[PDB]
RNA sequence: GUAUAGUUGAAGGAUUUGGAAAAUUCCGCUAAAGAGGGUGAAAGCCCCGUAGACGAAAUGCUGACAACACCUAGGAGGAUCCUGAGUACGGCGGAACACGAGAAAUUCCGUCGGAAUCCGCGGGGACCAUCCCGCAAGGCUAAAUACUCCCUAGUGACCGA
RNA sequence: GAAGAGACGGAGCCGCAGCGAAAGCGAGUCUGAAUAGGGCGAAUGAGUAUGUAGUCGUAGACCCGAAACCAUGUGAUCUA
């Protein structure tokens, strides 16, 4: 689940606060799904974001 | 005030009147003093530097242990008490130059020139030209006017044949009517000038 | 650089024309039922500088 | 005056202190600082305005006021400046000025009323005071808020 | 035109102290050259040079103008058509803006909801009405600015084991 | 312009008017029913540009000295 074949969605990081503003480091990852799609006529399996399945 | 006129040796034509707002103005002294110091102190390059404890290419571990050796405590090889250490408060590259208000600069120039008028040290020529750069003839010209000490020559514009014949003994130095500074004038004893160089001074200084 | 002037004093103190500073007095935000009525009249009116405490502060308020 | 006989202006170039250079100069062995304590360490001294842990002066007295967002304030010239414009000029907040009377007119020239005028001018401005009109027109001049 | 080898380039003798003179003393000369370095001790006239004038078969580099490649038009009409989509924007969680969720626009990122088409859309520090200023979601773009491993030519009230 | 004196350049800054949180008023203003009293001002009371010296602030800031903390790397030829 590394990148998107279509859009540019990929993992990153950011803070995490809790009710008195202490900060730790997260990993905010995209939703990703393995879908069988058609690359150039040949069927392929690739990671595709749930946003671009509309 | 007035100064007589000499040709090349053709002596005593008429005289020239000069401005009594430039050449008669009862010179100050402390202004001239500070102008000389500010001019001469502006000539420096500040280029000089010294490495210190962070730039001396050494090491960054304590040489020893803190106790057990029975010994004074040291934390780095290179630090100012050692030989070959950094230097505390070394000299660094700086500026040295500064400027004054505009009134005192012109007050200084007017003061110096009225001073050298007041001791008969301007010797005024009608015109000066040579067909070719001959340094011998210029020496004969200064022999005509009876000048022996340190001297100044002031020109109009590109009189190349009156400039190229003055790479003499350093009694002689060459200025146009533009670059007449303060340290150019005060270091000399007598000043030569044409008629029109004086008038172009009287246009600039006003 | 420049002296960064303090902002705790910029929000509490104004400068008059003689050189001193106006100061809004204390004890004006609270249990007024404890204090009497001279004490809540006479602590309405702002006052001036005590000369000793104009010594350590004067350089902080270099311009405002 | 020439190069080898320079004289400075008297009382006008001092010498220095060189501190920590011998016991009989006056300032050797602790350099004008004295015995122990944190004023005599390397770079000691507390920050400005500090009374120990006592709450200092700026927390014993309350915050007060605010600042207008559209304060429009003028470039006051009172009246005695006007008394050198002999007879009739259209004294005006524009090209007239030219001699250091008004540099950086802040929001337009206002005219106050201190204190005595014997002229017969005529005035353009942007605001007047209630005694300024009386004092000008007492001498017989025309005023206008333009 | 310039960069990488170069050519020419003026003018002094004798005496005294010296181991050795450029030192000293008489009498001369040159300068578009009196910056510097060396020579048996401190030299304008002993040497290498400096001012000035001259010079490239070969390989670059910079301009100029010829060729060759490109690229670019007016005025009137306003029926119809086109003007960047899972985008703008909203909720929820975080980062950027001087701005720490605060009364918080403007910019992104994650997830879930999800517009209009010139009678249109965005913005003017929550939000509405009026006025004003502008066309997002497709690209490209010299100079003014920062640095010096190095190459050439220099300078310094910088150091002198 | 010679790493320079040496002129052009009036954007900007400071003093010449203050009082009020502010709208504003102005040799006056603020609180106040008040023109009463009081505060701060006013009544002649000069600044500005540069040099230099004393002192302070930001910079390691008068130098030498820790036990420790954090981030890349090197080591199981000694030993478990």
């Amino acid at each position: 689940a590394k990148v998107c074949y279509f859009t540019g969605r990929k993992t990153s990081s950011g803070n995490n606060r809790s009710h008195a503003m202490n900060s730790t480091k997260r990993t905010v990852k995209p939703n990703l799904q393995k879908v069988r799609v058609l690359i150039d006529g040949k069927p392929k399996k690739v990671w595709v974001s749930a946003r671009a399945l509309k | 005030p007035n100064v007589a006129l000499f040709k090349q040796d053709g002596t005593q034509n008429g005289e020239i009147t000069l401005n009594e707002e430039i050449f008669g103005i009862e010179p100050n002294e402390s202004v001239v003093y500070d102008a000389i110091i500010m001019q001469r102190a502006s000539l420096r390059q500040g280029t000089h530097a010294v490495k210190n404890r962070s730039a001396v290419r050494g090491g960054g571990r304590k040489p020893w242990r803190q106790k057990g050796t029975g010994r004074a405590r040291q934390g780095s090889i290179r630090s100012p008490q050692w030989r070959g250490g950094g230097v505390v408060f070394g000299p660094t590259p700086r500026s040295y130059s500064y400027k004054l208000p505009k009134k005192v600069r012109r007050l200084a120039m007017k003061s110096v020139l009225s001073d050298k008028v007041a001791e008969n040290n301007l010797v005024a020529v009608e015109g000066l030209s040579f067909d070719a750069p001959k340094t011998k003839e210029f020496k004969q010209v200064l022999a005509n006017l009876s000048i022996d000490t340190k001297v100044l020559v002031v020109l109009e514009n590109g009189n190349d044949f009156a400039a190229l014949s003055a790479r003499n003994l350093p009694n002689v130095s060459v200025v146009t009517s533009d670059n007449v500074s303060v340290l150019d004038v005060v270091s000399a004893n007598k000043v030569l000038a044409t008629q029109t160089a004086l008038t172009q001074i009287e246009e600039v200084l006003a | 650089p420049k002296q960064k002037t303090h902002r705790g004093l910029a929000k509490r103190v104004k400068r008059t024309g003689g050189g001193g500073l106006k100061r809004g007095r204390a004890f004006t935000s609270h249990r007024f039922h404890g204090k009497t009525k001279k004490q809540r009249r006479q602590l309405r009116k702002a006052s001036m500088v005590a000369k000793g405490d104009y010594k350590r502060i004067r350089q902080q308020l270099a311009r405002m | 005056m020439k190069l080898h006989e320079l004289k400075p202006a008297e009382g006008s170039r001092q010498v220095r202190n060189r501190v920590g250079r011998g016991t009989s100069s006056g300032n050797g062995k602790t350099a004008g600082r004295g015995q122990k304590g944190q004023k005599a360490r390397s770079g000691g001294g507390v920050r400005l305005g500090f009374e120990g842990g006592q709450t200092p002066l700026f927390r014993r007295l309350p915050k007060r006021g605010f600042t207008n967002i559209n304060r429009k304030d003028y470039a006051v010239v009172n009246l005695d400046t006007l008394n050198r414009f002999e007879d009739g000029t259209e004294v005006t907040p524009v090209v007239l000025k030219e001699a250091g009377i008004v540099k950086n007119e802040k929001a337009g020239i206002k005219v106050l009323a201190d204190g005595e005028l014997t002229k017969k001018l005529t005035v353009k401005a942007a605001k007047f005071s209630k005694s300024a009109q009386e004092a000008i027109e007492a001498a017989g001049g025309s005023i206008e808020v333009i």
